[PDB]
């Protein structure tokens, strides 16, 4: 991947953002002053591999530090995100150098999950300790950490799991793993952290905060989880209750079952025999019908000229385009045998 | 508890070849860290993280391994790396080392120097005599000594020890010395220091009783 | 310029206490790394004891905790080790060494070495022979010349030829132990011209006894 | 009398998450004696997995702590096991089994065992078919029948001859594999005098698809 | 993580022989735990604290050994002890067990009881016909089953499986299943399930299609 | 050693005395003097009540015993070869009752000598409860604290304790450890404590408390110090007085000892015969303390003036003390030469 990454530096406390570089004598290039032009030192890999394993030719990702401050030297924070991974950084100083304390990351910060099936969000995450806590320590070892899953509901904050001695909340029969690579006693360690969601509604799709608390330090990743489903596609015609046959012009109804995304779906008509040909006649949609499962359903409706002797054997159908389904579409149709006198 | 366990008790090579000695461990660990230990003196660290050498360890060294299996190579063996190489770990609490692994220096044989030497005047004043003979400078190791008074031959007093080797003639030293009483020392005149190596047959070196 | 030296006694009798200090330069024990006792048993067999921290926090050996405790001066840059109610498979050479905190890294200084023996003791001093040619004597071009340690108990007692200007051509042979006494020899060899000339004189040292002897080598009557 | 019962589905696709449930039965779960999860790979190599503690807290293996979650029901007396995102290398029979708090304790009760692959599938029921000797065959005192079995995939299948009233003169082969498909063959010894004349009929069962079936042994005209 | 070593393996013994396997731990453990397993079954809690019986288990097994080193002893075997035995510590955080120790009954050589069988009826409607061959109780477990037809040893079709061993006879069982296509089966006329044992030379059975 | 052990079951709270009645520990033959409340069935999983009495020397004698309310027992066993304390919990007729916590000494009166190291050496077992491993991620023994004090009217003196060491007074240390770090079973540990070059001041009473989670452990050792005197004879005189006039008084020098009681000064006349206590006058000096808090003596004797038929025997002055063997020490001038002319 690339070895330097672009990046502005913004104040919280507002009431600006100026530019900065990250180096992961080097490449000079003077536009940047020696505060916010940091080099990179990340003995624990995390960063380093995470560029590393980057695509090849990707574009630049989106990138913000910010002044951390520890509460229950300096410390700038980095955020990065990326349709290909998101991430979050510490860096302590001493262009100027800094070292890596806590990094979080995740490869996969838009998981789409089929509806009704199992979500899987993985992450890991990667802590350098100073030597204050390896000097201070009765037998060393990995330290303790909290690690927390909330749900943003656009203007709230609703917590799923929590890796914990006895004070997690467990909602929607959601599950949280999370443990280090390794017990060993010194040196930084790596560690996996996922969170397993049962049988996805779209009522929880959305933004994930994936939290990691070590003793005096904070990581925060996020998530776009988003859901789909195909729709179940049928073509039947007739019309009406107890009206007599031809009283209202034929009708053909397209329904489609079970659906959720409920956007760019594209409803087509066609006439196969001779060749193909698009279908003529009046056509329309019907509306929404949400349901409790969070699918909805439609129909739409085709008013086509009466059946020609030509059109014998020739078969009607509707194709349909939507998110959830392949460029092809998918398709149902109905074959004029026996049944074209109705439409005649 | 981790063991370490290296590959070979003793790896024999001659000054130019590549040879390999290996460290194993039960579980699994993160780096393992190699030490040059001459004899009488302290183990030096040689490779650290697996494969960085010291400052001041020789190019020729090279370290690889992961997870249980772990390697140290030389690429060209010399005189002076003649020494025992621990391998050791620090992934529990209690770090470990290895058994060590013994390189000895294969070379071409030598035949030793043979010195005998008679009691000293200062020693038969107290009431003892120790006649000393040195074996110096000779590499193929196992080596024979005869001690004869007048005729027969001393099978009792006898004591003796060797050299490890050396970092610059890769040979070794023994040291034979048959110890007596003052009283059991007179009744004989003549004091033989006979050897036996696989170079030639029987250098004899004695001395008269004045 | 960092360098870690051991001192203690060098002999200890069963049932009592050890106590040995590591005395370090060129680096103080309370700015990083960890501060430890490493020792080697006969048969170079190497087992860690423990660690004193920068902070003056302890870790020990599982298998000694119950008997074992290092403590430190910072003002005299110093740690020490404590070994109680120690007995015969306590006789090892004891190193002190230092490490940092991290995984990637070894223990990158050691001391020299300190020996402890484990016995009824009954120390006593060594006496030293001088080695010189018979009288009947081939005097080719090559004079080697030695001297006999013999009569000393714990282990020590180092020897050196013209107080280390005599350095090549040098051979101390290992001590071995009858009874309850250890014996030695050296072997030096110079040309037989500057033999006659000049001075080969044998210094021997017995720390524990506390005694350092020098023998000149004179020829025969 | 302290029972246990595990209970899965036997067939779970890779990359997919496994529930198992383990119900006893003459004790409460909730008193005492640490309730594990152990597997055995193909090959007979025993792996604790985990447990939970009579009053919740989990303790795993730290080989699997990514990826193992233990639960318990305290309402029902069941506790279950999660494995997440599982692999070919998962593949084993799990058992659930009791282990007291003290070092003199032993693992002293266990279930009987769920037989668990992982594989992409498509679990088929199988197909029995007779087996009877030929009619031109030569006529001994003692003759034997058996019941082919082919065709399902799953894991596990049992046959119980005469609803387990035969129980001597029984072989029950094991399974092989041809593709996607496991085939296993029983074996009955049995009189000739008791043949033609009273049954003998070969009864198969097999969950996950959950079918069971009879095969009545008669003719070859 | 304390590794557990069971040295036999596999042991061959005749009903009446005093047996002994041996469980080694990688460090000091206090006490190890036995667990006797058939093919099929859950393990048996078989002795626990090193020497104590479980309720039922026969008054001819014990247990000994302590620190690092143990051992399981049978004073006279029973063909109802074939089975596999395995040591258990739980001693550090992750609880091991050995690799098992499978206990093979020693038994006179006995021949096989063989019989052949062919398709069934609902088997040929589904388009497959696939003929069985079992042979029962003998001991010598090598044994070799060739389906000629005609002449030749057919091959590219064909599946045989085992039985471990019996608890009560100390024998062995085989079944021997060629599979075949329906169009290739009606073609033929000949089908030979042929042995091969340490107790005779030939035996065969076949069965003829018309 | 013993099988059972018999007790005394006492009592307070009344403050008219304590009151006691007769109890056993077996560790079942029928007792009728005793109570079945205070005849105890005891379990010992931890095995160190149990222990201590099968290592106990043979022929020994039964050591006292007695139980207290900690219905939590309290056992409290003393013998000059062990200390031991042990908690029982409950659950003919025979209580059954089960050793949670023992901690022991096997040197509860030890006898240093001055100047060199003390090492006071206990041991202790822990049974816990079910509780405790249920409610336990990642197992194993709980952490402890042992602290040592040196008991004196006047405050607590705590000398040295076990890292929760914030202690450390007068050069001591303290080790303690688990005999191992298993998840399971009861766990055993040694608790030794060092005092360098112990001088007088620091003999007394010593208790040492085991600091478990809802857990009290406590023995009581007794350290007390000796110091073997320096004999010697030699003639002496006042120094205030009379140029002559004061007799010739011979001089005993008893030099650096420290129990200063019980120390007796005799003298003889070693040659009718040798045996002849020394007759006329005879006084004790007063006490020199040093600095190391031992002490010095002086005595004297004015004998009657030696006779030609006292020639070649010789005055001698016995020592005997405590620290001293039966035979004492003793040290005698000769009369000959120049010391008949001076007695
Ligand atoms: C979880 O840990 C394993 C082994 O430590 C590693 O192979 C895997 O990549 C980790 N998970 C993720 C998402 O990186
Ligand atoms: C504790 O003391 C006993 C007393 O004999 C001793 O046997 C045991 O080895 C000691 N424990 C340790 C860990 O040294």
């Amino acid at each position: 991947g690339p070895a330097v990454i672009e990046c502005w530096f913004v104040e919280d406390a507002s009431g600006a953002k100026r530019p900065g570089a990250l180096l992961l004598e080097p490449p000079p290039r003077p536009d940047l002053d020696p505060e916010l032009y940091l080099s990179v030192h990340d003995p624990a890999g995390a960063l380093q591999a995470a560029f590393r394993r980057y695509p090849r030719g990707a574009p630049a990702p989106h990138c913000e530090m910010s002044r951390f401050v520890p509460l229950p030297g300096a410390w700038l924070m980095v955020s990065i995100s990326s349709p290909v991974l998101s991430l979050s950084s510490l860096l302590r100083p001493q262009i100027t150098m800094a070292t890596v304390v806590l990094t979080v990351l995740t490869h996969t910060p838009a998981p789409r999950v089929r509806l009704g099936q199992d979500a899987l969000l993985d992450l890991s995450f990667a802590y350098m300790p100073p030597t204050s806590e390896a000097a201070s320590s009765l037998a060393p070892g990995p330290p303790p950490f909290g690690l927390e899953w909330r749900r943003q509901h656009l203007g709230k904050g609703h917590l799923l799991l929590a890796a914990t001695g006895q004070m997690p909340a467990a909602q929607e029969g959601a599950v949280a793993f999370a443990a280090w690579d390794d017990d060993e006693p010194w040196g930084p360690w790596t560690g996996n952290g996922t969170f397993w969601l049962p049988r996805v509604q779209p009522f929880q799709e959305g933004t994930y905060l994936a939290t990691i608390h070590l003793p005096y330090l904070q990581g925060q990743v996020t998530l776009e989880l988003a859901v789909y489903k195909p729709p179940k596609v049928s073509l039947m015609p007739a019309t009406l209750a107890r009206a007599a046959p031809g009283e209202a012009p034929p009708e053909l109804l397209c329904l489609v079952s079970h659906f959720y995304p409920s956007g760019g779906l594209e409803v087509e008509w066609e006439l196969r025999g001779g060749r193909s040909q698009k279908a003529e006649g009046q056509r329309w949609l019907s509306a929404l019908r949400h349901h409790s499962d969070g699918s909805v359903s439609l129909s739409g409706h085709l008013q086509p000229p009466p059946v020609t002797t030509e059109q014998h054997g020739a078969r009607y159908a509707c194709r349909i385009h939507h998110p959830s389904l392949p460029a092809s579409g998918r398709s149902a149709e109905v074959t004029l045998e026996g049944g074209l006198e109705v439409l005649f | 508890q981790i063991v370490l366990s290296q590959s070979p008790a003793i790896l024999s090579a001659s000054p130019g070849e590549k040879v390999t000695m290996t460290c194993r461990a039960t579980s699994s660990v993160s780096y393992i860290h190699w030490y040059q230990q001459k004899p009488g003196s302290s183990p030096k660290p040689w490779i650290y993280a697996t494969s960085s050498l010291t400052s001041g360890v020789p190019v020729r060294f090279s370290g690889s391994g992961s997870g249980t299996s772990y390697s140290l190579t030389i690429s060209r063996v010399e005189a002076e790396d003649a020494a025992t190489y621990y391998c050791q770990q620090w992934s529990s609490n209690p770090p470990t080392f290895g058994g060590g692994t013994k390189l000895e220096i294969k070379r071409a044989d030598a035949a030793p120097t043979v010195s005998i030497f008679p009691p000293s005047s200062e020693q038969l004043t107290s009431g003892g005599a120790s006649v000393v003979c040195f074996l110096n400078n000779f590499y193929p190791k196992d080596i024979n000594v005869k001690w004869k008074i007048d005729g027969s031959e001393r099978q009792n007093g006898v004591l003796n020890s060797w050299t490890d080797q050396d970092s610059k003639d890769s040979t070794y030293s023994m040291s034979s010395t048959l110890t007596l009483t003052k009283d059991e020392y007179e009744r004989h005149n003549s004091y033989t220091c006979e050897a036996t190596h696989k170079t030639s047959t029987s250098p004899i070196v004695k001395s008269f009783n004045r | 310029d960092v360098q870690l030296q051991e001192s203690g006694p060098g002999l200890v009798i069963p049932s009592q206490s050890l106590s040995l200090t590591c005395t370090v330069t060129g680096y103080s024990i309370t700015t990083d790394y960890a501060w430890n006792w490493i020792r080697q048993f006969p048969g170079n067999r190497l087992e860690w004891m423990g660690y004193i921290s920068s902070s003056g926090v302890t870790v020990y050996n599982p298998s000694l905790k119950s008997r074992i405790s290092i403590t430190r001066d910072t003002s005299k840059n110093q740690f020490f080790l404590q070994l109680i109610s120690v007995t015969t498979e306590d006789t090892a050479t004891y190193y002190c060494a230092r490490r940092g905190y991290y995984r990637y890294d070894s223990i990158d200084y050691w001391g020299q070495g300190t020996t402890l023996t484990v016995s009824s003791a009954k120390t006593t001093p060594p006496s030293v022979y001088p080695l010189a040619p018979g009288s009947a004597a081939q005097t080719n071009s090559m004079v080697t010349l030695g001297c006999l340690v013999k009569g000393y108990f714990p282990e020590p007692v180092t020897v050196t030829w013209n107080s280390g200007s005599l350095s090549s051509g040098v051979h101390t042979f290992p001590a071995v132990l009858q009874s309850d006494l250890y014996t030695l020899s050296s072997s030096v060899t110079v040309p037989s011209s500057t033999w006659p000339s000049e001075t080969v004189t044998c210094n021997v040292a017995h720390p524990a006894s506390s005694t350092k002897v020098d023998k000149k080598i004179v020829p025969r009557d």
